[PDB]
């Protein structure tokens, strides 16, 4: 016999003034009964569970399962009392590795490590809680309790402790294998190396090697897949990688379900795929929740899922990284608030690609929302490769001086040089920070009765020019607004505007280009004809003429 | 030191358990390196999958210094502290600390680490050194020694400080030593001659109580709230006054008595923005009037110490930020400006953190506290790149401003 380390223990609680469970086991058939006997014994005997006497009182229910061809039982105890009292625990396992930070390795192979699992103890103090019970043949003789010695499968801490187990054994191989690479999940281990093959099945044989000292048995994992390697929704070539094919199905009538699942395809499908879009296919889910109810996709849905079913004409693949070349990001802007972008190191061969999406928002423009890109993009890069990308961004140096330097929030991108692919990111308008001489001076304002929501917006000017207009279903911010886009409407090419609607300064200052009031929009449009614009503002009812003059006028 | 000293959470609230943010390479690396030797030091030590609780962890240069930094972000643990009446129940913030010539900061977060931490409170510590691309799980630590930047460890290390220092204040009972986190700030009204000499008395003083080589030199002599300024003009253009009645009526807010009613005047009629309007008399005279009540001092501002201070800040291009720190609206405590910030001039986000730490330093100066701040920039671009610029082992809480503010205006 050689001596085998004992596998350090984590101690567990449960939740601070809960008790453990107390469920009724359900009866059982006679066969079920028989079953259940076998497999606990079979348990019993490889020190997974142990007899308890009448003494603890905690239970949780066990049952006897099937399947179609299996012709025998299987046990499961279902510990939800259990789990819904045990304290919570650090789990470590949430995120996977994204093949693009990858790096290429000669050899790769997979071991099995499921029986490891059940060579991890359960703490002392805690295995109480687990108790089960077997109902006895006819209830006529007392039922046998047991408690479990290792984690259970379904109980809520056996996932972290053994992960964390697992990974404190290893640590010693891998720190002093430095030219081994080791990467466990779930009771998969996965080793890659550049080792020539012969001396890589050998560290590995040195890792069963390893793993035996504390006992554990690891042969390799039965019936081997080989390249690709497919794993979590990708296949890994040796030198490429890319995702599992992607189908998007043919249908005459789409339901909301059928189309949050196609999201999740194209979602999938867009690191990789370069230019997928669904701002019009998940338009189609805004608010609704019944999901069998049937959706017309719009003809703007059908040609974006007929731009999405081009693109995935072929299988596209993407490269693993390479640390001693650059990392470089592409942003092209598409349209609808929608952006994409590759991440690659040589022309032509992506890492990966991606899509960003515009915020839910009033108003916007197109460098804010670059700019987001930007930001999500350099998180994403820190994740995955450890660092920031050099940005090729379709905007040119000087426009992006202009906006940073006189816009009113501090903002930021970091390096970055300017790629020249249409359609570009530009400023659409940029007001005057001084008064225009020899320009006309509109003095604008607007107002409206709360109760008629009839309104009155208008302008009177230096040259004696006036307009005012009476409105129906208005309000006052409306009213504001409509007024500047009536002095837009009837001045030159270049105007001074004075407004007392610090409601409008508010928006024109925030600069957007874009607008979820058609009004704004129609602002806008006027802005971008001008040659210069200068945009005051004043106090109301303060006695500032022209203010005072267009005040009455709209003031009923 | 072999007796902790008991510390707990508020009633009901359990310990953090707050994400660690995406770290770049180099920085995992170096936190790598400072924290195993650091656990080779007993000050921290691996933990195991029974503690849920996290707090973020990044690296930092302090200004001006080549090596990495470890920075923990106890925000959250400190929310969730006791409320420490230690020793005391209140150390007097020194009032005196703002009025004097030169107060200079010492770093002494590293005698933290020679008192033990509570054995039960250890787990409410804990922080991750991420992995890149989710390759490993983090490494995972907690504290043993009282740690740089909790709220606990000023509060638990008092008695020990104010006996270490005590032999240099008895000799100098004109200098003021004031204790905030992982700082200490000392403050003359002698010249910088003997005043670095003092810095380094007192800073071999340390040494020989079981350190480190850096300061920060300020001059609380500026501290005020800056005066509204109107302009001194021999021609006023129509704009000129519109501008003019603007910022008075926005001060009329915080000044009784101003009137634009003469000035509002010279606006008769629909005149071109460009047009020169002579002032007449009356609002000469109101103009003067209103000169004169700005220069006295706004009416009824103190200094609540149960409520947040709050500190608004505003880009004025080229280089300049203004802000004001108040309590309730227009009643403000202290207004500032800032230019030419170091290493900067193409960096809005670098500059906007330098002034987030020039503005905490003088909050913690003047009350002992840190404000809240309300930031000009849009939350995801800050989120992604303050940790880059911050160099203060303390952090302020903050809030972000999407709508352009009118005031800026008003303080440019
Ligand atoms: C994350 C990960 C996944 C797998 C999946 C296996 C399956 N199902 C395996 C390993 C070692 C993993 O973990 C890491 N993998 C890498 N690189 C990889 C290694 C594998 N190649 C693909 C490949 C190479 C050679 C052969 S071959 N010629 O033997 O048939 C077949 C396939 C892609 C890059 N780097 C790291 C760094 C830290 S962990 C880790
Ligand atoms: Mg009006």
């Amino acid at each position: 016999m050689v001596p085998i380390s004992p596998i350090e223990t984590v101690p567990v609680k449960l939740k601070p003034g809960m008790d453990g469970p107390k469920v009724k086991q359900w009866p059982l058939t006679e066969e079920k009964i028989k079953a259940l006997v076998e497999i606990c014994t079979e348990m019993e005997k490889e020190g997974k569970i142990s007899k308890i006497g009448p003494e603890n009182p905690y239970n949780t229910p066990v049952f006897a399962i099937k399947k179609k061809d299996s012709t025998k039982w299987r046990k499961l105890v279902d510990f939800r009392e259990l789990n819904k009292r045990t304290q919570d625990f650090w789990e470590v396992q949430l995120g996977i590795p994204h093949p693009a930070g990858l790096k290429k390795k000669k050899s790769a192979t997979v071991l099995d490590v499921g029986d490891a699992y059940f060579s991890v103890p359960l703490d002392e103090d805690f295995r109480k809680y687990t108790a089960f019970t077997i109902p006895s043949i006819n209830n006529e003789t007392p039922g046998i309790r047991y408690q479990y010695n290792v984690l259970p499968q379904g109980w809520k801490g056996s996932p972290a402790i053994f992960q964390s187990s697992m990974t404190k054994i290893l640590e010693p191989f891998a720190a002093q294998n430095p030219d081994i690479v080791i990467y466990q999940y779930m009771d998969d281990l996965y080793v890659g190396s550049d080792l020539e093959i012969g001396q890589h099945r050998t560290k590995i044989e040195e890792l069963r090697q390893h793993l035996l000292r504390w006992g554990l048995t690891t042969p390799d994992k039965k019936h081997q897949k080989e390249p690709p390697l497919l794993w979590m929704g990708y296949e890994l070539h040796p030198d490429k990688w890319t995702v599992q094919p992607i189908v998007l199905p043919e249908k005459d009538s789409w339901t909301v379900n059928d189309i949050q699942k196609l999201v999740g395809k194209l979602n999938w499908a867009s690191q990789i795929y370069p230019g997928i879009k669904v701002r019009q296919l998940s338009k189609l889910l805004r608010g609704t929740k019944a999901l069998t109810e049937v959706i017309p996709l719009t003809e703007e849905a059908e040609l974006e899922l007929a731009e999405n079913r081009e693109i995935l004409k072929e299988p596209v693949h993407g490269v693993y990284y390479d640390p001693s070349k650059d990392l470089i990001a592409e942003i092209q802007k598409q349209g609808q608030g929608q952006w994409t972008y590759q991440i690659y190191q040589e022309p032509f061969k992506n890492l990966k690609t991606g899509k960003y999406a515009r915020m839910r928002g009033a108003h916007t423009n197109d460098v804010k929302q670059l700019t987001e890109a930007v930001q999500k993009i350099t998180t994403e890069s820190i994740v995955i490769w450890g660092k920031t990308p050099k940005f090729k961004l379709p905007i040119q140096k000087e426009t992006w001086e202009t906006w940073w330097t006189e816009y009113w929030q501090a903002t930021w991108i970091p390096e970055w040089e300017f790629v020249n692919t249409p359609p570009l990111v530009k400023l659409w308008y940029q007001l005057e920070k001084e008064p225009i001489v020899g320009a006309e001076t509109f003095y604008v304002d607007g107002a409206a009765n709360r109760e008629t929501k009839l309104g009155k917006a208008g302008y009177v000017t230096n040259k004696g020019r006036q307009k005012v207009v009476p409105l129906t279903n208005t309000t006052n911010q409306k009213t504001e607004l409509q007024a500047i886009y009536l002095a837009l409407q009837d001045s030159g090419l270049e105007v001074n505007i004075v407004t007392d609607s610090q409601y409008a300064l508010g928006i024109i200052q925030a600069q957007p280009d874009k607008s979820e009031s058609e009004l704004v929009n129609q602002i806008i449009e006027q802005l971008i004809k001008k040659e210069k614009v200068y945009l005051a503002w004043v106090p109301a009812h303060k006695g500032i003429g022209g203010n005072e003059q267009v005040d009455k006028l709209v003031s009923a | 030191p072999i007796e902790t000293v008991p510390v707990k959470l508020k009633p009901g609230m359990d310990g953090p358990k707050v994400k660690q943010w995406p770290l770049t390479e180099e920085k995992i690396k170096a936190l790598v390196e400072i924290c195993t030797e650091m656990e080779k030091e007993g000050k921290i030590s691996k933990i195991g999958p029974e503690n849920p609780y996290n707090t973020p962890v990044f690296a930092i240069k302090k200004k001006d210094s080549t090596k990495w930094r470890k920075l923990v972000d106890f925000r959250e643990l400190n929310k969730r502290t006791q409320d420490f009446w230690e020793v005391q129940l209140g150390i007097p913030h020194p009032a005196g600390l703002k009025k004097k010539k030169s107060v200079t900061v010492l770093d002494v977060g590293d005698a933290y680490f020679s008192v033990p931490l509570d054995e039960d409170f250890r787990k409410y510590t804990a922080f991750t050194i991420p992995s890149i691309n989710n390759e490993t799980p983090g490494i995972r630590y907690q504290y043993n020694v009282l740690p740089q930047g909790w709220k606990g460890s000023p509060a638990i290390f008092q008695s020990s400080m104010t006996k270490i220092l005590e032999p240099f204040k008895k000799q100098n009972p004109d200098i003021v030593i004031y204790q905030y986190m992982d700082d200490l700030y000392v403050g003359s009204d002698l010249e910088i001659g003997q005043h670095r000499t003092k810095i380094e008395e007192l800073r071999q003083h340390l040494l020989r109580w079981g350190f480190l080589w850096m300061g920060y030199e300020l001059h609380p002599d500026k501290w005020t709230v800056q005066p509204i300024v109107l302009p001194e003009k021999d021609s006023w253009t129509v704009n000129d006054i519109q501008k003019l009645v603007g910022k008075l009526n926005w001060a009329s807010q915080i000044y009784p008595g101003i009137k634009v009613r003469q000035l509002s005047k010279l606006l008769r009629g629909t005149k071109a923005l460009t047009e020169v309007i002579p002032l007449t008399e009356e609002a000469e005279l109101e103009l003067a009037e209103n000169r004169e009540i700005l220069k006295e001092p706004v009416h009824g501002v103190y200094y609540d110490p149960s409520k947040d201070l709050i500190a608004e800040i505003q880009k004025q291009g080229q280089g300049q930020w203004t802000y004001q720190i108040y309590q309730e609206p227009f009643k403000n405590l202290k207004t500032g400006k800032y230019a030419r910030m170091r290493g900067a001039h193409t960096n809005d986000v670098k500059q906007l953190t330098e002034a987030v730490q020039k503005i905490t330093t003088e909050s913690i100066v003047i009350w002992g506290k840190t404000p809240k701040f309300k930031l000009p920039i849009q939350k995801e671009t800050w989120e992604t790149w303050w940790t880059e610029y911050w160099q203060a082992t303390w952090i302020p809480e903050w809030e972000f401003v999407n709508t352009p503010p009118l005031v800026k205006l008003w303080y440019q």
